[PDB]
């Protein structure tokens, strides 16, 4: 599982 | 202002940063990150087939064009052919795009891009191209391949999908939701995975559909050493329709992945690292998830390495009906100096879990204290990069054996820095609130979620015959009182059972979680962020995700009524559930900004935060974990799809508001990658400018030792499955 990060 | 399937000629683009954990590698391990880097380049050009039919042709494309000519000479050629400076620059951008992304799809996101250029324009450059006259056939059959559908923007090509309306590659284009369904009811009564395979349907004389579920190996039909998936390469019958179990997948690829893992493997710093890559290249050679899971196995055991890896068929985002796998692999520096507070998250982790809004019964039998380092990324190939990664994926391994938490140092360093004239829908008095504290935030953030979210939970299990990992006759749900009467039976897995949903499901349960133990003292103390500090973290990480939460309606799509990046979905939900709470807490206000177009604020009480956003979320997140430990698909979907709803109902109006979001977005960065060379025996890393040219050269520069075969190779396994599009 991933963890995003936004805006980036 | 973006345009829609276009990437815009300002798009940010960053350089990885990773000259200093470089620098203090030993010369095997820098060997050791060498082979691991190119296994994980190679691998990652299968995510170009497992994107859209016209990706392998047009990475041959672009990757002939620049061999010949680097973006410098061709801008000279593209210039006397009639391509103003603008128009050039639009096809390095998109080059650029392709090359990130392994594809004509954003990897966040899921929409098509096509060059911001006339067609008619780009053919004279191509055509009259240095790569064109030293081998005019091959570049004009590319041209003529893959010209059309590198500009189509019919709203069938718009989005990957099932279906007539969207773009598959893990399906044959006759392919629909319902065909994906009796393929995984066909999987889970095989006890095969999806994870390395795809669906192909093809219709015999009669009409009738004729199934094949092609696996991803080195080998094909030939015999070979193993019996677990030969054994299972054969014909089958399952309710009225043909099976059929192939393999030999992406096989010259997986070749070239298997020669640089075994390399690799000469320069091991123990056994863990040694046997894991063996069962990695058992499970590239053979098809064997199992082969994988064994090399799982082993990764997990070696705890703080130096250089930190995993590849595969890793992630089931892309996957439209989310259970098959996308290749991806990463070789990393672990920061000691960063890596400290997440250690120390871990010490703590086991009691933190505990203050999670669920009974015991439903968290993991025993804490399994599991590795968390910072990262300094080297290479991840695919189609993008995270933040942070919780894996392995496979839920066995992590509720009996254990697993690992990333966060990825150097990628957070990029979107640290914040400009205010960019920021968007934010009231002008938490601006400056916003800029100091959103970096740090986010930092916390990334460690709960992988760390506190997706390593809790427990699913309730019920083996071939009878036993429960449970014990029903104590165990009860909280929900409605009664003892557990829904459970996940063999074969079953999360990807399985919630299929279309389950990534976005289980993100909101992870950003939730993220958001409820920000709240904790202790939490923000390893972080390092106490008194004033820490409540301004606090209300910036959820100022954050409200923010977000209207952002996120970029990623959903009106027609479809289809959401298409799982973690933004996750977050609008987080909205939603903060807006049902009322009590003044969010509010949403459509406006008018300087600018003369419409604009929208968004306000979040922080005073109203422990008192009525906290119940409310930790109210929420049982329900989460309740349905989630269950496998309760049918009160899951009607729980998620219910807030994950978007609609133009007052006073959000959020169908209205997307036009705004959409007017006043910001495309996402690019990221540049270093690459890696060996002189005989020392190994040096070439660095790139952060331009779109700089990311086109860093693929020009990746592959010196095989580079046209591999263009070659891509070629072959896109015509040899052309007719399934
Ligand atoms: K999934
Ligand atoms: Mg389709």
């Amino acid at each position: 599982d991933r963890v995003y990060i936004h805006p980036f | 202002a973006d345009t829609q399937y276009i990437l815009p000629n300002d798009i940010g683009v960053s350089s990885l940063d990773s000259r200093e954990a470089f620098r203090l590698l030993s010369p095997t391990e820098r060997l050791y990150a060498y082979h691991l880097s190119r296994a994980a380049w190679y691998g990652g050009l299968a995510v170009l087939l497992q994107t859209s039919p016209e990706a392998p042709y047009i990475y041959a494309l672009l990757s002939r064009l620049f061999r010949a000519q680097d973006p410098d000479q061709l801008r000279q050629h593209a210039l006397a052919e009639g391509l103003t400076e603008e128009e050039y620059q639009a096809f390095l951008v998109y080059a650029a795009g392709v090359y990130s992304n392994m594809g004509n799809y954003k990897s966040f996101g899921d929409t098509k891009f096509v060059p911001n250029l006339p067609k008619e324009k780009l053919e004279r450059v191509i055509l009259g191209s240095e790569a064109a006259q030293q081998h005019p056939e091959e570049v004009r059959g590319l041209w003529q391949t893959c010209g059309e559908l590198m500009f189509s923007l019919e709203p069938r090509l718009r989005h990957l999908g099932l279906g007539k309306e969207g773009i598959t590659t893990y399906f044959s284009g006759n392919c629909t939701m319902e065909d994906a369904k009796l393929a995984q009811d066909f999987l889970d009564s095989q006890n095969l995975s999806a994870y390395n395979t795809r669906l192909f349907k093809e219709v015999d004389g009669c009409g009738k559909p004729y199934y094949e579920v092609r696996l991803a190996s080195v080998l094909g039909s030939e015999p070979s050493l193993d019996s677990e998936v030969t054994s299972k390469l054969k014909s089958y019958e399952f309710r009225g329709s043909p099976f059929q179990v192939t393999r030999g997948d992406y096989a010259p690829i997986l070749q070239k992945v298997v020669e640089q893992l075994e390399k690799a493997k000469a320069y091991a710093a123990n056994s863990h690292q040694g046997q894991m890559l063996a069962q990695y290249i058992e499970s590239f050679t053979q098809g064997s998830i199992e082969a994988h899971k064994r090399g799982s196995r082993f990764w997990i055991q070696d705890k703080g390495p130096i250089v930190e890896s995993y590849i595969g068929f890793i992630e089931s985002y892309r996957d439209p009906f989310g259970s098959r796998g996308e290749f991806e692999g990463f070789v990393a520096v672990v920061n000691k100096a960063m890596s400290a507070k997440f250690e120390r998250l871990v010490a703590s982790a086991e009691q933190l879990l505990k203050e999670l809004p669920w009974p015991p019964t439903f968290e993991k039998d025993k804490f399994l204290t599991p590795d968390f380092t910072s990262l300094d990324v080297l290479t991840f190939a695919g189609s993008g990069i995270p933040a942070g990664i919780n894996i392995p994926n496979y839920d066995d391994l992590r509720q009996t054996e254990g697993f690992k938490n990333v966060s990825l140092g150097n990628v957070l360093a990029v979107a640290y820095a914040t400009q205010r004239e960019k920021l968007t829908f934010l009231e002008e008095d938490d601006k400056d609130l916003y800029i100091l504290w959103k970096g740090p935030s986010f930092d916390v953030q990334v460690g709960l979620h992988a760390l506190l979210g997706h390593g809790s939970g427990k699913l309730f299990v019920q083996d071939e015959k009878g036993a429960f990992n449970f014990d029903q006759e104590t165990v009860i749900n909280p929900e409605t009182g009664e003892q557990i009467q829904s459970w996940y039976r063999c074969g079953e897995t999360w990807d399985s059972k919630f299929s279309t949903i389950a990534s976005s499901y289980e993100e909101c349960r992870a950003e939730s979680v993220g958001l409820y133990l920000s709240l904790h003292p202790q939490v923000l103390e390893i972080f390092g962020f106490e008194g004033a500090d820490a409540e301004d973290v606090i209300y910036v990480n959820w100022l954050n995700m409200v923010r977000a939460g209207l952002l996120a309606l970029e990623f959903y799509t009106p027609e479809a009524f289809n959401w298409r990046q799982a973690h933004m979905q996750a977050r609008f939900v987080i909205l939603r559930v903060l807006l049902e709470a009322g009590e003044g807490l969010v509010t949403i206000t459509p406006t008018t900004g300087s600018d003369g177009r419409p604009d929208a604020r968004v306000r979040l009480d922080r005073s109203k935060i422990r008192s009525v956003g906290k119940p409310a979320l930790e109210r929420f997140l049982r329900r989460l974990q309740v349905l989630k430990s269950t496998g309760d698909v049918a009160g899951g979907r009607a729980l998620y799809e219910g807030y994950a709803t978007v609609t133009d109902a007052p006073p959000e109006s959020f169908l209205t508001l997307r036009d705004t979001v959409l007017l006043r977005k910001e495309s996402r960065k690019l990221i540049v990658q270093p690459n890696t060379r060996l002189e005989g025996s020392d190994v040096q890393l070439l660095e790139y400018e952060a331009s779109a040219a700089g990311l086109i050269r860093s693929f020009s520069e990746r592959f010196p030792e095989d580079g046209p075969e591999l263009e070659e190779i891509l070629t072959q396994l896109a015509t040899a499955d052309a007719r399934f599009w």
